[PDB]
């Protein structure tokens, strides 16, 4: 008799082609990435009551450069900048992980006068390229490749020059466009088929 | 990464509501299917 | 006003990434390999149906699919695809 | 299958609504207090020592705590559901109206600890209530005994934002009708007598209408001195209490603890609402808590939201005739489904994550 | 309602088993197409598939190559005993036979040292 | 990670409050609480304020998005602390939302004021706008909100707001307000809040108001009488305003279907092209009666506005990631003529994009479910000021652990 006890299709496949004990509590523990001490707590489980917290290898801080008074004094004076107006600028490159799109905005105004965003950048990485070129044991990458801040000037005005556009440089500027193709292309087919077509002429 | 699962994570309690309230309506129009499927069941005994 | 085709190369990706995560695909080598899925896809259903009707049944089932599958692959090329679908089905009826 | 063996609990502060779910009322029930020596008891016997024990309520006004007092009141409850749970336990406890976290996380915590259940569930009060009917939305009263609940549960989420109270339920209620009498003929002065106390509302509880008759309930003169009898069988005939203190609940001001009253409690928490939803959450105003009883509070509901709302929507009531445990009936409702299996929280999703889970 | 899963991931399958059950219901082959007919021939072509990539993955390997180009799969195709057999009468487009070795053309003849 | 909390949003408009990881906030209500000089008594909640007694003169604890009282926010916290969240304050985080023109002389007065009166274990003030970036799934992009008081464009670039970049505008709910009761008083509309009636009977459509006054009325102040019309006008408003989709003309305002809405006291009648004329203030302040004045910035000028002051090479991601919040962005067609004005204006090569929500509980709330989120991840509890930071460094510590 047929054995079969199993699901309809299966069967049919198969044969016509022969106590909990971890208890959550609320404990308190210590952030090693913080140097206070602040005891938070957290929903942990009991097998790891005491384990160090994981979330603080996600604390790599920037290296922002420290230097001493003298070395200040010797190597990093500028006429124009003055130890209130330097220690200012890489206290916020500290604070925000060394961008300058926001430390421009930081910038205290108040006491010190205004910057743009290039000169302060400029201002660093040449602090950091005389720090650099004043070390010769530590390797702190003595060949830095500083941008060259007049170059960036200029980026930075032309691109301003192509952002407002609304009359003309933007609705009539396909004129331009178009000629851009007119001019590669009419040019050519103008000048040098006439230098082509007068020596055929003259081999005519 | 967390932004997306709280996203996520109100969708799905959103549909887990619907879910929920279609399941209760469900099961008070099968009440009333299950009075009428008994006076069927009247007649499917009548007829056995 | 899109006119959509549709096409395996979602699932031929898919398996070929499983099988071979470094090796990509082309796209003609794409098209080749969605012709061949189709192909196959043809004889199996052809070679189930002409079974069904063989036996007077107006409905084809896995029992033809796996027959048919008996059928066209050859030598020890049928018995794993059968081992397949035998195991996909039984673990598509147990609810996981 | 956690439908046939479905467990549900309601504990507040009024009535301990607990056992096994299946049917449509509560398999057990006791006044969800306990008690201590002076210089330990829970349920039945600590209302039957009230005089000699230190009662204290487990559920203040929504806030728990289960380490002795609700721990206590769960063991009572063993009682009313099934025994040792390998038998039959899938278990929802009591939330309250709004204390998700620190409620929830806790009270599922410490119960799969004790307890040890392979099955467990929570969620508030007002969604279970609504289940007890179906329906779009409500804003469903829920005046209990510590609060009163203004839950707009639209599609069966409660909108937190939405979610308004009072506190003019339960005791707050008892205590203003026990404060009326001796006013107003007999009296109690003491909590152990705040049961007989509410004894009268239990059996007495028609409301004034006020604010569109005011003045014609008591004028008449007639027909309303019902003379609730005590023990030893006093006939004092029950005055002005018959329409003092059903409108306490809607006109706090009354009392002497001022709020917007019910009515217009429920009102504003709909207006706080979206204005394309609050349609039907006027067509659906449903009515639970033992304090919603009170055969006149229907009709006053529907006259109060009528001149508060606009014209373009009409007050349909859909309290249910046995509205005195609502939430209980719509709890078992959800509970006790078949298909609601796959939603329970067991030992490995507990042990992958704990009572950290979405709550 | 329930979070809908699909059928390809019940059974555990890549290829779409409710395209090809679709293809099957309105294709004519049958009046009414069972359950368990379209999961087998998704399973049975998705192991096809499968093979074949693992022949054409390493055709490329050992052509050093990235991309999986008609010549792999001609190859590898040629190249099996038994799928040859089940491809036979297919032809591949921008595809080739087997070749043939020229290193026998060294040790029997080559140009010699006149007017080298 | 998740730690309990408590997570305040405190806007000019409502308090939102509730516990870091939730979806929604725990409770939300009216931020001009009411008050009574008796200390000086408050009242935090909805059931508490709207009620026809209790003279409660409105004092808004905050104005501009800024703390201007700080008895009467004393005063609303503790109210929240155990109204609806219901526990001790030294045993929750607090995460805070500031405007992002707030001073740090107030920042700090805040953060003592939660180190020696509650004793919280920790502290941080993050600004409304960096929450909302956080909570629509951008780090980079500009926040638009429109709330109460003021309309903002503030733009976020790396987490961190770009204060230069900051355009505000008082067209807000307030000006919506201005123009709703202009608008009644034109159209001969008694403004009746709902607790100076008794009773009102059904009345024709455009017919006087057939409504009985309480005998026993409040004895309220021109303040709470005002705040009660207000509202009642916030009322209409989510009820019958709507934006245009594209730059009001009369002549198609009246080829729109006219929307009904019925006061209080039972006055109904239907509103045409008068709907869609106080919205376009908003977008265009111009044709405004009563505003003469063109340094007013609209919607879509505002965004344009704190685009350009930015750096350009920020502005095609400001572009790419312009986020709408606040309540007045609720109104009908408001992010269709939004999102044309600023397609328009635009320029091709950025790539202008609107994150995509628009839900009441997205819109409102948006700030406060960006620090929900915020306080629930463990990368943030570095970030937190302990009680012994501030402690050691003072109430200055402010500035450097939240910026
Ligand atoms: N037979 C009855 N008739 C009228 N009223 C009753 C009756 N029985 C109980 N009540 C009233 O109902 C109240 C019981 O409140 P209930 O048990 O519903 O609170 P709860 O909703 O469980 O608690 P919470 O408010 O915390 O949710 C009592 O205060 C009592 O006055
Ligand atoms: N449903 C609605 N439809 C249309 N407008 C609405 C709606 N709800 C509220 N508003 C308007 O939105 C305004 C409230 O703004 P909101 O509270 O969102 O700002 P906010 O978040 O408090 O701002 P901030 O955080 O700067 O204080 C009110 O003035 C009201 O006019």
């Amino acid at each position: 008799k047929r054995p079969e006890g199993m699901h309809r299709e299966v069967y049919a496949l198969l044969y016509s082609d022969k106590k909990k004990v971890r208890p959550w509590k609320w404990m308190p523990f210590t952030n090693p990435a913080r140097k206070d001490g602040a005891m938070f707590f957290h929903w942990r489980r009991a097998a790891e009551e005491g384990k160090d917290y994981p979330f603080a290898r996600f604390n790599k801080t920037v290296q922002v450069p420290v230097y001493s008074e003298q070395e200040y004094q010797l190597y990093l004076h500028d006429d124009a900048w003055t130890k209130a107006e330097t220690d200012h600028l890489f206290d916020l490159s500290r604070r925000f992980d060394l961008r300058f799109v926001v430390i421009h905005d930081r910038y205290d105004h108040q006491q010190f006068k205004k910057r743009s965003v290039e000169d302060l950048k400029e201002r660093y990485y040449h602090i950091c390229a005389k720090l650099a070129n004043v070390r010769a044991v530590p390797g702190t990458d003595l060949k830095i490749p500083v941008f060259d801040a007049g170059h960036e000037r200029r980026r930075k005005e032309q691109l301003e020059r192509l952002y407002n556009r609304t009359p003309e440089q933007v609705a009539e500027e396909e004129y331009l466009l178009q000629e851009l193709r007119k001019i590669e292309a009419r040019k050519k087919e103008r000048e040098k088929r006439s230098q082509d077509l007068q020596k055929l002429i003259t081999a005519a | 990464w967390l932004s997306a699962d709280f996203a996520q994570e109100r969708r799905w309690k959103r549909g887990v509501a619907r879910k929920v309230v279609r399941m209760v309506i469900r099961h008070h129009e099968e009440q009333r299917q299950k009075e009428e499927r008994a006076r069927r069941e009247e007649q499917a005994k009548l007829r056995r | 006003k899109r006119s959509r085709k549709e096409s395996y190369s979602v699932y031929v990706y898919k398996v070929l990434k499983q099988v071979h995560p470094d090796t990509g695909i082309s796209s003609k080598a794409m098209g080749i390999m969605n012709s061949f899925v189709n192909d196959i896809f043809e004889r199996i259903a052809g070679e189930a149906s002409r079974l069904a009707h063989y036996n007077k049944r107006s409905t084809i089932t896995s029992r033809e699919i796996q027959t048919a599958v008996r059928l066209l692959l050859p030598g020890e090329l049928a018995k794993h695809a059968v081992s397949e679908g035998t195991k996909a089905v039984t673990k598509y009826t147990s609810s996981k | 299958d956690d439908d046939i063996a479905a467990l549900v609990v309601d504990n507040g502060s009024g009535m301990c609504k607990a056992g096994f779910a299946g049917d449509d009322a509560p398999r057990a029930v006791f006044p969800s207090i306990v008690g201590r020596p002076r210089h330990s008891y829970v349920g039945d016997e600590a209302q039957s020592k009230r005089g000699i024990l230190t009662l204290k309520y487990p559920i203040e006004h929504g806030i728990v705590t289960n380490w002795d007092d609700m721990e206590k009141i769960w063991h009572h409850t063993f009682y009313n559901e099934l025994r040792v749970a390998p038998e039959e336990h899938p278990v929802l406890l009591t939330e309250a109206p709004l204390n998700p976290k620190a409620n929830r996380e806790k009270m599922t915590q410490i119960m799969f600890e004790t307890f040890n259940t392979p099955a467990m569930y929570v969620a508030i009060q007002a969604v279970l209530s609504l289940y007890a009917s179906g329906r779009t939305t409500g804003i469903v009263m829920d005046s209990g005994d510590g609060v009163t609940h203004t839950v707009p549960i639209y599609e069966g989420y409660a909108l937190p934002h939405a979610i308004l109270r009072l506190d003019l339920a339960g005791r707050d209620l008892t205590d203003y009708l026990m404060k009326i009498l001796t006013e107003r003929g007999y009296s109690f002065t003491t909590t152990a007598e705040r049961e007989i106390v509410r004894d009268i509302k239990e059996k007495l509880c028609y409301v004034a209408l006020d604010f569109e008759q005011e003045m014609a309930t008591a004028a008449s003169s007639s027909s309303l001195e019902k003379s609730y009898e005590l023990p030893d069988g006093q006939v004092i005939t029950i005055g002005n209490e018959r329409f003092r203190c059903p409108e306490a609940l809607f006109q706090p001001s009354f009392l002497g603890m001022e709020s917007c009253g019910i009515h217009e409690t429920t009102f504003n928490s709909i207006m706080k609402c979206d204005v394309d939803i609050r349609k039907d959450l006027y067509a659906n105003t449903v009515l639970s808590g033992g304090t919603t009883m009170y055969p006149g509070i229907a009709d006053r509901m529907q006259k109060e939201i009528t001149a508060l709302a606009p014209s373009t929507m009409k007050i349909k009531i859909i309290a249910p005739p046995e509205r005195k445990y609502s939430v209980w009936i719509g709890g078992s409702i959800l509970a006790s489904l078949s298909t609601f299996q796959q939603m329970w929280i067991s030992k490995q999703e507990y042990d992958e994550s704990g009572p950290s889970i979405v709550h | 309602r329930a979070k809908a899963k699909s059928r390809s991931s019940r059974a555990g399958l890549q290829f779409p088993v409710g395209r090809v059950h679709r293809l099957l219901r309105k294709g004519n082959y049958a009046e009414r197409v069972g359950a368990g007919a379209p999961v087998y021939l998704a399973a049975v072509l998705e192991y096809l598939t499968a093979e074949i990539l693992e022949l054409a993955g390493n055709a490329a390997r050992d052509n050093k190559k990235t991309r999986i180009i008609p010549r792999h799969l001609q190859l590898a195709i040629r190249n099996d005993e038994e799928l040859n057999k089940l491809l036979g009468r297919v032809t591949i487009a921008q595809g080739g036979v087997l070749p043939n070795i020229q290193a026998v053309l060294l040790p029997k003849k080559t140009e010699s040292h006149h007017k080298a | 990670d998740e730690v309990g909390a408590l997570v305040f949003d405190i806007g000019s408009y409502t308090v939102r409050a509730g516990y870091a990881g939730e979806d929604c906030p725990k409770v939300d209500f009216p931020t001009a609480i009411g008050m009574v000089v008796e200390g000086p008594t408050y009242y935090i909640d909805t059931n508490a304020l709207r009620v026809p007694r209790e003279n409660m003169e409105a004092i808004s604890p905050l104005k501009n998005g800024m703390v201007e009282d700080w008895d009467s926010f004393q005063a609303i916290l503790d109210h929240t602390y155990k109204m609806h969240v219901k526990s001790e304050a030294s045993l929750h985080p607090v995460l805070m939302s500031e405007a992002p023109w707030n001073t740090r002389a107030k920042r700090e007065k805040l953060t003592e004021l939660m180190f020696e009166h509650y004793n919280i274990p920790a502290f941080f003030l993050c600004k409304t706008a960096v929450l909302t970036a956080f909570a629509n799934g951008r780090s980079t992009g500009l926040i638009l909100d429109s709330g109460a008081t003021h309309t903002t464009a503030i733009p976020v670039h790396d987490g961190y707001v770009l204060q230069q970049g900051i355009v505000k505008s008082p067209l807000a709910g307030d000006f919506i307000t201005m123009q709703c009761r202009e608008l009644f008083q034109e159209m001969n509309i008694e403004l009746v809040p709902p607790y100076m009636i008794a009773s009102k009977e059904a009345v024709r459509e455009g017919s006087p108001a057939n409504w009985k006054r309480k005998e026993k009325l409040p004895q309220v102040t021109r303040s709470w009488h005002n705040y009660m019309c207000n509202c009642v006008i916030q009322d209409f408003q989510a009820s019958v305003l709507q934006v245009s989709d594209s730059t009001y003309d009369e002549q198609v305002a009246a080829q729109m279907p006219t929307v009904h809405y019925e006061f209080p006291n039972g006055y109904n009648c239907d509103f045409g092209a008068e709907r869609l004329k106080i919205p376009e203030g908003l977008f265009d302040p111009s044709n405004v009666k009563g505003l003469s004045g063109n340094t007013m910035l609209g919607v879509s000028h505002v965004v344009t506005t704190s685009v350009g002051m930015c750096d350009i090479d920020i502005r095609p991601g400001l572009y790419g990631s312009v986020i709408v919040a606040g309540g007045n962005t609720l109104i009908q067609s408001f992010t269709d003529r939004l999102n044309r004005e600023l397609s328009q204006k635009t320029p091709p090569s950025m790539r202008l994009k609107l994150i995509a929500n628009n839900t009441t509980v997205e819109r409102r709330f948006s700030s406060w479910i960006g620090g929900s989120i915020l306080a629930s991840l463990g990368t943030f509890q570095q970030m937190w000021i302990s009680k012994q930071e501030y402690e050691e460094g003072g109430k200055q510590c402010v500035e450097r652990k939240c910026p």
